[PDB]
């Protein structure tokens, strides 16, 4: 019982400890840039085949070829720049929650309620699309797949823990404990030595995938964490939730930065995604419309409201040409 | 993968002769199928083109209208019928497999081939040099010119390369002037601008002998170069 | 215009049609959705009708093919997976008549039966509703009074005046009982019977359905 | 249909 | 009271960190927007003729 | 003596039917074809919304034409491109009506068969045969339609035979019974097949909710009643004057007879145009969907 209040005080030497650096809020250090306030996108291609919603799109390293999965049970590749379908590969499962690209592009991933992620094989001797490995042991449901590499894929479930796998083998290597609620988005940083998963229990962890032990943790949020992305530099996160609220995270300050918050807005955030500069945040939203913050004043350049249902799955190219934007009416949109 | 031809035989002139090429170990019927015929002691020519699910259908113009392609998805079989056989048409007949998509490499897989014999505008593609003196352990490089530039909108130089080992199948080399095809040894290595082309071989070894050849996808129908030998 | 791409415009268009012809064929199957709380009920219900994730079991009755989804194993914060169901004809719930003793089982299936009956997803969607165990409840109800369960109820301790109280606090959940119509059944130990309740339910729901759509509701 | 008599 | 230990003893690792102020983070997140803001597409439009999108 | 508003009233009716119709139709295109997905029922609809939209867009030639007593002050391309398209929709919005019915009889009454054997593709194959029974049944027009023209008068859009060789008695019988069989062939595919079969499948489709206690509100039996009346009341008396003019042709054309159909005919005409305006509200606009659809495309 003695643990119980001592780890209290820990607790409050942490608030304390980091109460200390939070001499000047970013909102002050900000104040005298320009405002970039016109921001107006334009829908530029619509991706349409799609026959039920889409919960998850990744884009390729290339900037051109994009992934798609729906509950239809089907994984779509597309050419982003001529609508075309690359590949189209039918899953053993229809209910797909993720989906992931590999940067070499040989490889995809697929997650669900199945608690399994398949990996397929597009670059092969035959035609068709095959799966290579189906890594089993999560025992809830798949959130989020990434890739590290070509051969090592990371994996975030619905029973509190993210693991890493060696897709060759098919064996877990290294499992990550601490969550005390479903996690649901993982980010990897632009060095792949680094992942941020945000859970159900309103607190994101960032963990190093070599050691498996959680670095750092982060809290702040009323409620659940439904996306989360890495700024481009590595040095800082941003997490959304379901009280309408974005906020960035830093991974050395160990602190909020901003609150991107407006009264207007009472939805849920399903899809956060930077852009190449950092400078724009897209926020996905239950509103219908996708929102575009402005990462260092917290003001809303601007609005895209090309959905008929939600936004769900958002992601910007590694290029920063183009933002994609899916949702639950079965269709893509490309924005430029 | 492999493709085993059968069909080829004596023909009388004036005759009719049914060509099938049986596909085992891949899914036939997302494939593009490809006839390409070689004359005795002559280069490539192409003959015939049926795209996936029979849609689209070209024919060369020396072989227009007298000959005809179809495919059967089910059987895993492609056929082509020969109507009034000539002398021109005396040749070994191989059967490629192409696959249309962002990345493809189309080509990469040449039939084994079956020799029929006979009794008794479009692009050309010019290769300067019958013949090369080469010696293992030094670089070579060929030279390829076409008449019209063959860089499309797009971006994307329709220019492929092949070998011919004796006594084999054409293979894929470098597609699209500069991406190695799958199995490739990496000394391989090609580089064009505008019209003018060349295929460096850094390193050469006693498998590298063999006649080169040149293609242009941009337009129908698909045009071969004359053929650079290698000799030791 | 164009050069090779034509051939990848052509892969596209096969691509579709082949996503097409499975829509369709996914189409025509009627997907349901089973839940509850007691393992036994659902390996019953489950083995009555013909015949590690969620499992799906297919079974054809009357030329129409049907889905169940059991989602029975996921063991997770049934919030952030339930709105992957939204498009479901009808949930099948599953109800222990002889758990109203033992142990409180009975208010907690009574609590998911209300989390899901009124919650946003379905408000659209019927509950067919089968309370198994009937036999069970039959043996025990002579000795140990339904009292025990509900302190309000005020009846003979016998089996038709216990099963339709149990059935009228059930059916009472449904904030709106105007759009969903909870069906319920006494399960029995033909699997024919139970069956045929749900063909009868499922067809009336698509009967339903298919009025909404042509306006005559 | 129109009567055009 | 395994959950109290493996807490205790996460909570001890995570306190000792080098940390830095906020200046410092916020000063370092301006820079770097700063310095990639011309190579980004979307705060910018590009020229029609360079847009791979049209 | 009063008969001028006998007179005004039919080109009353037929403005009000462009003004609504095509404001009515456009929505229905717009909202079911592009914003909205695509099933069986919003084809049917479209294509209902397509046939009316091309009558309500050629009404206003036809406003002037009635205006000036059966005068055309239009060359002979448009007489016969005006009276093709007026006479290949309105056979088209009979026959797509009668469609919609037999669909949604068969989603009712025979559930499990339309969940496992109706989709898009069989629908839009099926769709083209009313379209195509229109085309068929409007050759008559192109074949012998065109322009007389009086002397000392304007000209006047009516068949003429003249070009069909013979004695002028043998023009006389080709114009006769060929007229004969078009105003019969008016009534029994035009009304027969189209009333009896909304009326017996909407009939059976509310037997079927009955037997089974499905009504639970005034709708279910309010729309049934306001489809099937509406199509009788628009339609019968246009079929009744013409149905009783061309038994009664030969007396009124030789003997100038039976004077009343021919004033009454512009009149009846009104309400079965005015039908087409009526049907995007009470076969689209009804539906929850399409109307959630339109609030927010608006
Ligand atoms: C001149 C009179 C002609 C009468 C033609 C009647 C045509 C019969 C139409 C039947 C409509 C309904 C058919 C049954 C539908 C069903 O089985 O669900």
């Amino acid at each position: 019982d003695q643990l119980r209040q001592e780890a209290e005080q820990l607790k409050n030497q942490i608030r304390d400890a980091r109460k200390a650096c939070a001499d000047a809020t970013l909102s002050q250090i900000t104040n005298n840039i320009d405002p970039v306030g016109r921001i107006q996108m334009r829908t530029r291609r619509t991706l349409r085949g799609h026959l039920a919603k889409i919960y998850a799109m990744h884009w390729g390293t290339d900037s051109r070829l994009l992934v798609s999965a729906s509950q239809d049970g089907k994984l779509i590749i597309w050419d982003s720049y001529t609508t075309n379908k690359v590949h189209a590969i039918p899953l053993r499962s229809s209910w797909v929650m993720t989906c992931a690209y590999a940067p070499s592009g040989n490889y995809v991933a697929c997650g669900g309620l199945d608690n399994i992620c398949s990996i397929y094989n597009l670059k092969t001797r035959e035609g068709n699309v095959r799966v290579s490995r189906e890594l089993a042991g999560h025992t809830g449901y798949l959130s989020c797949c990434r890739f590290l590499d070509d051969n090592q894929i990371v994996t975030s479930s619905g029973d509190t823990t993210c693991a890493l796998w060696d897709i060759e083998t098919g064996q877990q290597t290294t499992t990550f404990t601490g969550h005390t609620g479903d996690v649901m988005s993982l980010s990897l940083a632009p060095d792949t030595r680094l992942f941020v998963s945000g859970a159900c229990d309103a607190s994101a962890k960032l963990w190093d995938v070599r050691e498996g032990m959680c670095r750092q943790t982060f809290t702040g949020h009323e409620s659940d964490i439904n996306a989360i992305c890495f700024f481009p530099n590595g040095n800082a996160f941003a997490t959304g939730s379901d009280d309408a609220t974005c906020r960035l995270f830093d991974l050395r300050a160990d602190q909020e930065l901003m609150t991107y918050s407006h009264d207007n807005i009472i939805c849920g955030i399903t899809s956060v995604s930077f852009s190449k500069s950092g400078r724009l945040l897209l926020a996905g939203y239950d509103d219908f419309n996708c929102n575009v913050w402005d990462a260092l004043k917290a003001d809303r350049a601007g609005v895209l409201a090309g959905h008929d249902n939600r936004v769900s799955c958002l992601g910007v190219t590694d290029d920063g040409m183009a933002v994609a934007t899916g949702s639950w009416d079965s269709f893509l949109k490309i924005w430029n | 993968v492999q493709l085993v031809e059968s069909g080829g035989g004596l023909v009388q002139p004036g005759g009719s002769r049914k060509l099938s090429c049986s596909a085992s170990g891949f899914a036939f019927s997302s494939f593009g199928m490809h006839w390409v015929r070689q004359a005795p002691e002559k280069g490539l020519e192409w003959v015939a083109y049926i795209s996936s699910g029979s849609g689209t259908i070209y024919y060369a113009d020396t072989v227009k209208g007298r000959f005809t392609i179809s495919r059967d998805d089910p059987k895993n079989t492609l056929f082509l019928q020969m109507t009034s056989l000539r002398s021109e048409d005396t040749a070994m007949y191989y059967c490629v497999r192409s696959i249309y998509y962002y990345g493809s490499s189309p080509f990469d897989f040449w039939g084994q081939g079956t020799t029929l014999t006979v009794s008794s505008s479009d692009i050309v593609m010019t290769q300067a040099t019958s013949s090369v003196p080469v010696t293992p352990g030094e670089s070579v490089s060929i030279s390829c010119r076409s008449s019209k530039s063959l860089l499309h909108s797009n971006g994307n130089t329709y220019l492929y390369w092949f070998l011919q080992r004796p006594g084999q199948s054409p293979q894929l080399l470098i597609y699209r002037m500069s991406n190695l095809a799958s199995g490739v040894p990496e000394r391989f290595s090609g580089s064009g601008s505008g019209t003018a082309f060349t295929l460096t071989i850094s390193r050469l070894e006693a498998e590298d002998v063999g006649v080169y050849y040149c293609m242009q996808h941009l337009e129908y129908p698909l045009t071969f170069g004359a053929g650079t030998k290698l000799e030791l | 215009l164009s050069a090779e791409d034509k051939a990848a415009v052509e892969r596209s268009k096969m691509i579709d049609r082949n996503l097409r012809e499975d829509g369709e064929k996914a189409a025509r199957e009627v997907k349901l959705l089973l839940l509850g709380a007691g393992e036994s009920g659902k390996s019953t219900i489950v083995k009555q009708m013909k015949i590690t994730g969620i499992v799906e079991t297919h079974f054809t009755f009357k030329d129409l093919h049907f889905k169940m989804f059991d989602v029975g194993a996921q063991r997770s914060e049934r919030k952030k997976w339930i709105h992957c169901f939204e498009g479901v004809t009808a949930i099948i719930f599953c109800v222990a008549l002889s758990d109203y003793d033992l142990v409180n089982r009975m208010h907690e299936s009574m609590k998911l039966f209300d989390s899901i009956c009124n919650n946003k997803w379905f408000t659209d969607t019927s509950i067919i509703l089968f309370l198994n165990k009937k036999d069970l409840f039959e043996e025990k109800i002579k000795k140990s009074p339904l009292t025990i369960c509900y302190p309000e109820y005020a009846g003979s301790n016998t089996y038709e005046e216990a099963a339709a109280y149990i059935q009228c606090q059930f059916e009472d959940l449904n904030k709106r009982k105007d759009t969903k119509e909870i069906y319920t059944h006494f399960t029995c130990s033909t699997d024919t019977k139970n069956v045929q309740f749900v063909f009868d339910a499922v067809t009336d729901v698509i009967i339903k359905n298919n009025l909404k759509d042509c306006g005559l509701f | 249909m129109l009567f055009i008599i | 009271i395994a959950q109290a230990r493996k807490l205790v003893e996460q909570l001890k690792m995570e306190a000792n960190i080098d940390r830095i102020k906020v200046s410092k983070a916020a000063a370092d997140l301006m820079a770097y927007c700063e310095a990639h803001a011309k190579e980004d597409p979307l705060l910018t439009p590009v020229p029609a003729s360079e847009n791979p999108f049209r | 003596a009063g008969y001028t508003v006998l007179r005004i009233l039919p080109l009353v009716v037929l403005g009000v039917t462009f003004v609504l119709g095509v404001l009515g139709n456009g929505l229905v295109i717009w909202v079911a074809g592009f914003r909205m997905t695509r099933t069986v029922t919003t084809i049917c609809y479209l294509n209902l919304a397509l046939a009316d939209f091309s009558f309500t867009a050629t009404l206003p030639f036809l406003i002037v034409s009635m205006a000036m007593g059966e005068k055309w002050p239009f060359g002979w391309f448009l007489c016969k491109l005006i009276h093709i398209v007026v006479d290949i929709n309105l056979f088209g919005s009979v026959f797509l009506i009668g469609f919609i019915a037999l669909d949604r009889c068969i989603c009712v009454l025979h559930p499990v068969w339309a969940q496992n054997h109706r989709t898009v593709s069989l629908a839009m194959k099926v769709i083209v045969g009313p379209w195509i029974l229109a085309l068929v049944l409007t050759l008559p027009v192109f074949l012998f339609l065109t322009t007389v023209t009086i002397p000392n008068g304007d000209t006047y859009c009516t068949f003429n035979f003249a070009s069909w060789g013979g004695t002028p008695e043998e023009r006389l019988k080709v114009a006769i019974t060929m007229l004969t069989a078009r105003g019969i062939i008016r009534f029994v595919i035009g009304f027969s097949l189209p009333m009896s079969i909304v009326a017996i499948c909407y009939g059976l489709i509310a037997a079927k909710i009955h037997k089974k206690g499905m009504i639970k509100s005034s709708r279910p039996l309010r729309v049934l009643t306001a489809v099937v009346a509406s199509f009788f009341i628009c339609w019968f008396p246009f079929q009744l004057v013409a149905l009783l003019g061309t038994v009664w042709l030969k007396e009124m054309l030789f003997y100038g007879k039976y004077k009343i159909i021919d004033i009454l005919v512009n009149p009846t005409s009104s309400l079965a145009f005015f039908n087409s305006c009526l049907n995007p509200m009470l076969y689209v606009f009804v539906g929850q969907d399409f109307r959630e659809r339109l609030i927010h495309s608006l």
